[PDB]
């Protein structure tokens, strides 16, 4: 009777990294909801000195 | 002819502008006059046009397009308030105005005095309607139907825009006045050869050519019932006056040109009329109907004879009304079933006998019975074709026996039979309905009675 | 009924709606005054009157 | 035209390859870039010299005030890119791929 | 919840012939669905119809047909007491025409 | 077999496919600024020699 | 002036109006426990203002008319049918949790532009810090799925990141047999059905994971039940802190002012509430959408801006 | 960043823009240039995170390559004829790596692809200025020196960017990348008609840009950056959404729309010339970039998409600060057709 | 290109001297109409945007989109006027300086050109 209007399974095809999903593409994820990428945890190497005992 | 273009750019704010329960009735009341004052355009000339102004003019072929315009908007404002009646008052305004907006542009599209112009308005037209389609139609497919619909049509018609503007350079002008009277031959050219194919395909395209006819179904059965109305009624007889405005160029080039498309029209003519009988959806066998009559128009108007003319002329208004009172009856039964399936209802002329005349009515003017002017433009195209090829008899013979074929097929599995035993909400036809039919079939009969005023300018 | 009483004053803002005004009527009055300007210059270079 | 400017618009060419062609660090392609400065410099000042022009010769001095400015608008970003990744490496300068 | 949306059920259809067993199907309030009939019936049927159908048979014959058959009358009286033709195969006079002087 | 299958597939089904491969082979880059500015010396490499030896 | 750029650029600081007094201060502790007399306590001594604990109409109370709305139109979500049928299939209990979390993180900003702007003080009775220790305890319960604790994890990640945590974590500690008690004693039927392992769960949340968390960036003063009543030694006991681990001391006139532009601006701040995660608790169809929302417009004085609706008593609209 | 420090760098990359419009010398175009990038590079970054500083780093070094040919070509046009006012570029070889460096400055095809990577690492705001204000400056420079441009350079670099927009944009569905895909292929529009008259490219220049503004207006008024995050926003503002499929009918082209008007006069101008088979293939590319718009209409105006349960309580919130002249560039984005004639006082 | 470089021109004007001999838009011309009608569109949606009542929100501020509208449009038709009066008067100074380029040629009747005819049938 009402008319139909897009479901959860219809808007998830826009929701992806791309239109047109493909075999290369296919482990791209989309960016994240505000653009703040997580700080990569690099680790920090410090100088390691022998001061003495000569 | 101002006095027709201003009042409906003053039905935008009184729509606006009215009660929420008055909508309605304002449309309908001021549409109706609007139509009245339309209808004085038929007191044409024999020799001129009517040259309002320097962009506006009128002559026989272009009135009786115009008031079936003005005279459709309330048959569409009628059939729409059925099923919008849960729909919030802003978006029933927003449905009214794009309804206004359409009849504003077709209005000022049928006069257009240079090519341009008219080139601004015939696209325009497809707003209205795309928006239409694709915001109030009741499926998931009328996203793809309202897709078709506008690259079908653009793609066709951008290549018209190239060929429009590269005349106006080498010409001067693109007023259809001085076009006419400077009209010059075409030489058999590549380059015209190609410039014939700009000016022809984007009207093809509209009318729609068998192969490029795609777009229309989907359109047609995805489309509100408004929308559909509009579609089968003026919408494709934009190609015909189209082509019938802008071949006075063409030729002679149009001789050898026009083989492909006359081959086309006519076996696309028996194609599309056998696919009628095998069709499950009624308002998909509606819009294959359309789609063989308007091969006939193409086929009248690439013969370019004066009968030729006069018929394409007398079956676009019958083919116009036809098919508006077809998907309106088709309507009816849908709302009250929620299917387009044909064979889920029937033995209907039991339970709707009123409804059952206007149905056997309609089929009788769908299948040319004489003398309604469905007929007398069909017959006349069939006599220019005779003269222009003895041969065309077979396949216009054809058609014909095809035609009462799937028309009364139609008539017999939806009104005849037994009613299916399980469907039980099955309610008396309202006054809404009725009146809607009766003021689809009684102009056609009024037409018939005096034939002059819808044969076009070469009467 | 608001909890706060909505900053955009319950009456109006006079000062604003003042030189909104003011400023509608001096374009128009100037456009006028130009308009009347233009079309004496023009009658007096053409010769007209 | 004389054999030096054969010489400064191969060396122009030579330097606009090497910043066009990418290896890893970040720190050779701003290498180029002023390499790539210098050649124009060099340029400018021979035909500046050659052909008496006597106010031209601050021109030269521009382009070196400007070029100072980009180098030190590239090391900027070096920074920070470095702060981010730990590396100046170009490989890494790849999340706007998606 | 082995389901995806808090969605509202699809709701049945309101016959309007429930509430007003003579509902004209035009609107929900009886008032404005009788005034929405009298008005398409009356500016449809008695106005449009049938006084624009009376305007268009007695439209004035601009398209000059009856003055096309009284001048065709005089010429054919003109003519056939003259001993004319009563039509030449030459539309216009050839006197005023300049042929190409040769086309050898 | 004509209007379902033939003329679906000449006209506006052929357009899609060729348009959606365009747009795949188009938009799929590597977001590396290496391959970006090697295209960008064969382009000036193709217009010096190309373009500009016609003069 | 409403503030902005051109406020900030001519005049307006405000680390010339933060007093030493602010010490924005959250009570945290287990259902059914003097908390809430214990924050008005505080807040009457200290001269701070008091936000009474965000419930699940609490944004009703700042828009329009402080009157509540109808469930429907507003929440959507019930904290009784929690208590009865905490494993409904309609998704009750995520929808309850992720509303209460947006109208937490709706008050927090109320409580942090309060600050901002008049320098006065706030306490604050939980706040978005604390809220994941229901999360945990209905996840652990087997009330809601794992999804769910996956968006929850992702909205909070992307919205309490852009905010300071409180000065001052006052717990107070009562142990789980006797809120129990005390809820006996209660008189609410609803309540009563609250099994011992969740309140042992949000316990051991608050315990386990709040208190260590708030512990490297905040003050916290851990009491028990009989040390709460006597509110003057724990307000004499705040005075007496040393508020130097957090970044509060790291603030400058421009962190200020981009806070401050981020907490008004009540849509910026509940942006990320509603991002496109199709969870079918809390996801609504586009029907149900659209009646709701045309029934919210209809409301008296919801249908324009809030100075424009004419029923409701606004005057003077065309001159506007 | 400080409000201050802002305004300054804001109106340095104006004052460049200005420097390099108002020069008659090649250095100080060289300066304006140099000085817009400058003042630019900041901008990108207001708000910090690792893609922004990706998209500064890229931009920084697209221009500086760009920098160094353009400043090769001035000193070796110096070289063939020494004269330092903008003019026909006497030199042909100069020409064309002065026609290269601009475009690459631009983003045409081949150039491209630093475009897309830009505008979606920034924020909308300076996605904004960077589709809008960057480019008058270096279309500012081509309109100086069209008559000595070579057309089968310029018009094969304009088709490809019309050809590679209208693709690339199929593929997309975060709005910035689709924003610079429909950039990249107007770009293309306005450089076809360069070298036939500057007064098309103009007007071009100017619908472009009040469409331009209207779209990231209106995706700032409804903070949505991805098609799905847009489709939430007819729950919450309705008249915004129509609003904007109005406008992207009107990006589209479709007549009696604002954006029809430029393809129009551009057409028109080549068919005045031969130039009969690049129009009919530029209109035929437009197709493309019309799909994906009523794509992003059908997901964001057309059709409802399902909301979630939180939108109730952003149902009770205003709009804090409101742009100014959004009504006046939806206005001026759609309903301006009829005054097409005005195009005279451009020349 | 075409006309940005002409004799005795000053660069900004806008509106030059020699404009003046030229009658100025009529204050009802239907393109100062249209401008008026945009301005009013403007403010129509400017109300809508902030959720306001459309028709009867701010007068003031409709008002002033309107006049604002239609004061640009006056100076805007102007212009346009001018800058069609000049084209004109340059091209019609060209053919009158350059007779061989612009001949008049020999007037022929129908009576006399040869046109083929091409049947239709
Ligand atoms: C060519 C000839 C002329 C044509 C020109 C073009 C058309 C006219 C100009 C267009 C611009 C003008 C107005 C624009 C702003 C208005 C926006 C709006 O929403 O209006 C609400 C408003 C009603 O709202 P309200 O009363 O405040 O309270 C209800 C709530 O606001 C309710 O609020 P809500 O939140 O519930 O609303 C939700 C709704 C709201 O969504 C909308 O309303 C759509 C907004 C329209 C988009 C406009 C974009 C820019 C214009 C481009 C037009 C393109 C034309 C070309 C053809 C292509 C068509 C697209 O959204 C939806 O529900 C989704 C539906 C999706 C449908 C998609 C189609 C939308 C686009 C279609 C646009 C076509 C033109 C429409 C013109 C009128 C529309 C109001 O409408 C009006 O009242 C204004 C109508 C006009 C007033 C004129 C009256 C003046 C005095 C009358 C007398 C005349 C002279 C007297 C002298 C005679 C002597 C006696
Ligand atoms: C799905 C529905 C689509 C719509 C269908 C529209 C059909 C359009 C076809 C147009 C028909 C005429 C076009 C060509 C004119 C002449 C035909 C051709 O045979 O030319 C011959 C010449 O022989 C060769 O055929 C020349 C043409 C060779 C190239 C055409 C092959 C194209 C293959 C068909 C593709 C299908 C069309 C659809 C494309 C999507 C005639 O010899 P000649 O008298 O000396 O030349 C006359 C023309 N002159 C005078 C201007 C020079
Ligand atoms: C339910 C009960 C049913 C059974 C009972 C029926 C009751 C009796 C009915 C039977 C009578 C049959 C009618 C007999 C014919 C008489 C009418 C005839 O004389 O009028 C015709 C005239 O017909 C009219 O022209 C009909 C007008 C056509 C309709 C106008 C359109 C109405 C607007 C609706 C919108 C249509 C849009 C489509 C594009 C136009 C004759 O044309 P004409 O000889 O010259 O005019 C004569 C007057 N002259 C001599 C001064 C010139
Ligand atoms: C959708 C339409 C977009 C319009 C864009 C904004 C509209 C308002 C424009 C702002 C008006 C102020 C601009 C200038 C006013 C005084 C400055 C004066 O000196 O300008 C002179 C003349 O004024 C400007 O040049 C013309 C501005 C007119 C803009 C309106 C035309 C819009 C195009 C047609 C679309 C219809 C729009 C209808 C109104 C909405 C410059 O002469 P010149 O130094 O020699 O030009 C050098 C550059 N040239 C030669 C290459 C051109
Ligand atoms: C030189 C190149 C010229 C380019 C010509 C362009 C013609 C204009 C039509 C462009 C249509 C492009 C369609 C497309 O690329 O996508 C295919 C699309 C992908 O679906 P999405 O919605 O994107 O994804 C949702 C599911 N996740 O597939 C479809 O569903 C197609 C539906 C609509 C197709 C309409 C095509 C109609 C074509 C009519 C003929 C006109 C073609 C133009 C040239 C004319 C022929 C000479
Ligand atoms: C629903 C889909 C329908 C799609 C149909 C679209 C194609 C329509 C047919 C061709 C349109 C393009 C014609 C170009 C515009 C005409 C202008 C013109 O004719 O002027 C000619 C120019 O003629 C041309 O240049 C034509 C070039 C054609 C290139 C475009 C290729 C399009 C595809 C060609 C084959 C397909 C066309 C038929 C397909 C029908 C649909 C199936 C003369 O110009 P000059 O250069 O000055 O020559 C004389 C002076 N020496
Ligand atoms: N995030 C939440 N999830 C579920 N229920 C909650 C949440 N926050 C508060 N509640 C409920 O709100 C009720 C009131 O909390 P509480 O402060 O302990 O009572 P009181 O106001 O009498 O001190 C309690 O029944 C508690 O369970």
């Amino acid at each position: 009777a009402r008319q139909w209007q897009p479901d959860v399974e219809w808007a998830e095809q826009f929701g992806g990294a791309v239109m047109y999903p493909t075999k290369e593409t296919a482990h791209w994820k989309p960016p994240p909801w505000n653009d703040v990428d997580p700080p990569k945890d690099t680790l920090v190497s410090n100088l390691t000195l022998n001061f003495g005992p000569q | 002819m101002l006095k027709i273009i201003i009042p409906t750019t003053m039905l935008l704010p009184m729509t606006w502008m009215s009660k929420h329960n008055m909508i309605w009735i304002n449309a309908t009341v001021h549409s109706l006059l609007i139509s009245l004052i339309s209808l004085s355009l038929l007191n044409q000339l024999g020799e001129n046009s009517l040259n309002f102004s320097l962009t506006f003019f009128s002559d026989s072929l272009s009135a009786p397009l115009l008031v079936l315009t003005t005279w459709l908007l309330p048959l569409m404002l009628m059939a729409s308030q059925s099923h919008l009646s849960k729909e919030t008052t802003t978006r029933k305004k927003l449905y009214i105005t794009m309804l206004i907006l359409l009849q504003l542009f077709l209005i000022m599209t049928f006069t257009a005095t240079e090519l341009i112009l008219f080139y601004i308005l015939f696209e325009a037209t497809l707003v209205p309607t795309l928006i239409i389609i694709t915001r109030w139609g009741n499926q998931t497919e009328r996203l793809n139907a309202g897709l078709y619909f506008l690259f079908y049509t653009l793609a066709g018609s951008l290549p018209l825009l190239v060929a429009l503007v590269y005349i106006q350079n080498t010409t001067g002008s693109l007023n259809f006045l001085i076009i006419h009277y400077w009209s010059h031959p075409l030489s058999n050219s590549w380059s015209n050869i190609f410039m014939w194919l700009a000016c022809i395909m984007a009207f093809m395209v509209k009318m729609p050519l068998y192969g490029l006819h795609l777009w229309l179904p989907k359109a047609h059965v995805e489309a509100p019932i408004a929308g559909s109305m509009v579609l089968a009624a003026v919408l494709l007889k934009l190609g015909g006056y189209g082509m019938m405005r802008i071949t006075t160029i063409l030729n002679p080039l149009t001789n050898y040109m026009a083989y492909p498309f006359l081959m086309l029209s006519m076996w696309g003519m028996i194609m599309t009329s056998s696919i009628c009988l095998r069709q499950t959806d009624l308002k998909s066998l509606i819009a294959y109907s359309s789609v063989s009559h308007m091969a006939l128009v193409i086929v009248a108007i690439m013969i370019q004879t004066p009968w030729s003319f006069m018929g394409a002329t007398a079956l676009m208004i019958a083919h116009g009304l036809t098919s508006s009172m077809l998907f309106c009856l088709a309507n009816t039964n849908y709302e009250r079933v929620h299917s387009r399936t044909m064979i889920l209802a029937r033995g209907l002329q039991t339970l709707l006998p009123l409804m059952a005349t206007w149905w056997l009515v309609a089929s009788l003017t769908n299948l040319a019975l004489p003398p309604s002017i469905n007929l007398i433009g069909e017959l006349f195209i069939i006599t220019a074709s005779f003269s222009w090829s003895n041969i065309t008899i077979i396949l216009m013979g054809m058609n014909m026996m095809i035609t009462a074929l799937y028309s009364l097929y139609m008539l017999i599995t939806t009104q005849r039979g037994k009613y299916t035993h399980h469907i039980n909400n099955i309610k008396p036809s309202f006054t809404r309905e009725n009146a809607l039919m009766a003021l689809h079939i009684l102009p056609l009969l009024l037409l018939t009675l005096n034939p002059k005023m819808i044969l076009g300018p070469l009467y | 009924k608001f909890y706060i009483r909505e900053p955009p004053h319950g009456s109006p803002d006079w000062l604003k709606v003042g030189l909104t005004l003011g400023t509608s009527v001096f374009l128009w009055i100037y456009l006028i005054k130009q308009h009347k300007e233009d079309v004496l210059e023009y009658k007096r270079r053409n010769g007209l009157e | 035209m004389p054999l030096v400017y054969m010489n400064i618009i191969m060396a122009f060419a030579i330097a606009l390859a090497g910043l066009l062609m990418y290896r890893s660090h970040l720190m050779s392609s701003l290498l180029c870039l002023e390499g790539m400065m210098l050649s124009l410099f060099i340029m400018s000042t021979l035909i500046i010299l050659n052909t008496h022009f006597t106010l031209a010769n601050m021109m030269p001095i521009i382009l070196l005030v400007f070029a100072a400015c980009e180098a030190a608008l590239g090391l900027s970003l070096l920074v920070m890119v470095s702060n981010t990744y730990g590396t100046d490496y170009v490989q890494n300068l790849n999340l706007l791929q998606c | 919840p082995t389901i995806r949306l808090q969605e509202d059920p699809d709701p049945e259809d309101e016959n309007l012939y429930e509430k007003n067993p003579d509902s004209h199907g035009y609107d929900k309030d009886p008032i404005v669905d009788l005034w929405n009939m009298r008005v398409v019936f009356f500016f449809g049927f008695s106005i449009v119809l049938v006084l624009g159908s009376t305007f268009v048979a007695y439209l004035p014959d601009y398209r000059m047909q009856e003055w096309a058959r009284r001048e065709a009358e005089r010429l054919v009286k003109y003519r056939e007491a003259n001993g004319l033709p009563l039509m030449e195969s030459n539309c216009f006079d050839p006197n005023k025409i300049q042929l190409p002087e040769d086309e050898d | 077999l004509l209007d379902l299958i033939w003329l679906e597939t000449i006209l506006p089904k052929t357009t899609s496919f060729i348009q959606m491969k365009m747009s795949i082979m188009v938009s799929n880059q590597k977001g590396l600024i290496k391959l970006y500015f090697l295209s960008f010396l064969i382009t000036i490499m193709i217009s010096m020699t190309l373009f500009n030896y016609h003069e | 002036l409403q503030y902005g750029p051109l406020a900030f650029v001519l005049g307006e600081r405000t680390t010339r109006k933060l007093t030493e007094t602010s010490k924005v201060i959250t009570v945290d502790g287990n259902i059914c426990s003097g908390k809430g007399r214990l924050a008005r306590e505080i807040a009457e001594k200290l001269g701070l203002r008091h936000f009474p604990e965000a419930g699940i109409h609490y944004a009703d109370s700042t828009t329009g008319d402080g009157k509540p709305l109808d469930v429907q139109l507003s929440g959507n979500c019930s904290l009784e049918k929690f208590y009865d049928d905490p494993k409904s299939n309609d998704g009750n209990s995520y929808r309850l949790q992720s509303w209460l979390y947006a109208s937490r993180l709706l008050q927090y900003a109320d409580a942090l532009e309060h600050l901002l702007s008049t320098g006065q003080g706030v306490v604050l009775e939980r706040s978005i810090y604390s809220d994941f220790v229901f999360l945990e305890a209905m996840y652990r319960q087997g009330f809601i799925r794992k999804q769910c604790v996956e968006h929850y994890n992702e909205v909070k990640k992307v919205t309490a990141c852009e905010y300071l945590p409180p000065h001052v974590v006052v717990y107070v500690d009562v142990p789980v047999p006797e809120i129990q008690s005390r809820i006996q004693k209660k008189g609410n039927p609803h309540e009563m059905k609250i099994t011992a392992a969740y309140l042992q769960d949000i316990e051991n949340a608050y315990k386990k994971t709040f208190l260590p968390e708030m512990s490297e960036k905040c003050e916290v003063l851990q009491y028990s039940a009989r040390e709460a009543e006597d509110a003057e030694k724990v307000v004499e006991d705040i005075e007496y802190l040393k508020c130097d681990k957090g970044p509060w001391p790291d603030q400058d006139d421009r962190t200020f002012h981009r806070l401050r532009m981020l907490v008004q601006n009540k849509l910026e701040v509940l942006n990320y509430t509603t991002i496109p995660v199709y969870l079918p608790e809390i996801t609504i169809g586009a029907h149900q959408s659209d009646r709701v929302f045309q029934k919210f417009t209809e409301l008296p004085g919801r249908k324009y801006s809030p100075g424009y609706n004419e029923d409701v008593g606004d005057k003077w609209i065309w001159l506007k | 960043m400080n409000p201050i420090i802002y305004t300054t760098l804001i109106m340095t990359v104006m004052s460049g823009t200005m420097l390099v419009m108002i020069s008659s010398h090649w250095l100080l175009i060289w300066i304006g240039f140099e000085m817009n990038l400058l003042a630019m590079i900041p901008v990108l970054m207001k708000n910090f995170n690792p893609r922004a500083t990706e998209a500064a780093t890229k931009y920084f070094l697209t221009q500086a390559t760009a920098s160094m040919m353009l400043m090769m070509a001035i000193i070796i046009n110096l070289l063939y004829s020494g004269q330092w006012t903008i003019t026909k570029m006497f030199n042909p070889v100069a020409m064309t790596m002065m026609t290269m460096a601009l475009a690459m400055k631009l983003g045409l095809s081949p150039f491209h692809f630093w475009v897309p990577e830009v505008t979606q690492g920034i924020s909308l705001q300076a996605g904004l200025l960077l589709l809008t204000w960057q480019k008058l400056a270096p279309l500012s420079v081509l309109c100086q020196i069209s008559q000595s441009i070579n057309p089968n350079l310029m018009l094969t670099m304009a088709m490809l960017s019309i050809l590679i927009g209208g693709w690339g944009g199929l593929n997309q569905t975060q709005l910035r990348k689709i924003m610079a895909y429909s950039s990249i292929a107007h770009m293309g529009w306005m450089t076809a008609v360069l070298p036939y008259n500057t007064t098309m490219t103009i007007l071009n220049l100017l619908i472009y840009i009040t469409m331009t503004l209207a779209m990231f207006m209106l995706l700032i008024h409804s903070s949505a950056t991805t098609t799905l995050s847009l489709s939430h926003t007819w729950n919450k503002m309705p008249v915004i959404t129509s609003l904007m499929m109005v406008t992207l009918l009107s990006m589209g082209g479709l007549p009696p729309l604002s954006g029809f008007m430029p393809k129009w006069m551009i057409i028109q101008e080549m068919t005045k010339n031969e130039s009969i088979i690049m129009p009919t293939l530029m209109a035929m590319t437009a197709l493309l970039n019309l799909y994906f718009y009523m794509r992003l209409a059908y997901s964001s105006s057309l059709t409802m998409f399902p909301s979630t349960n939180n939108m109730k309580m952003k149902w009770q919130f205003e709009h804090t600060k409101q742009m100014k002249l959004l009504p006046t560039m939806i206005v001026l984005s759609t309903l301006v057709l009829p005054m097409t004639p005005a195009l005279s006082s451009l020349n | 290109t075409m006309m940005s470089g002409r004799p005795g021109r000053v660069p900004l004007q806008f509106l030059p001297n020699e404009a003046r001999s030229l009658p100025p838009p009529k204050l009802t011309d239907p393109r100062l109409v249209y401008m008026g009608f945009l301005g009013y569109c403007s403010g129509l949606i400017d109300n809508a945007i902030r959720r306001r009542p459309v028709v009867s929100a701010g007068l003031h501020r409709q008002l002033l989109y309107v006049t604002s509208f239609v004061f640009f449009g006056y100076y805007l038709l102007k212009r346009q006027d001018y800058m069609y009066a000049l084209r004109d008067h340059d091209m019609f100074a060209y053919v009158k300086s350059h007779p061989e380029d612009f001949p008049e040629k020999d007037k022929k009747t129908y009576g006399e050109i040869l046109e083929e005819f091409h049947p239709v049938r």
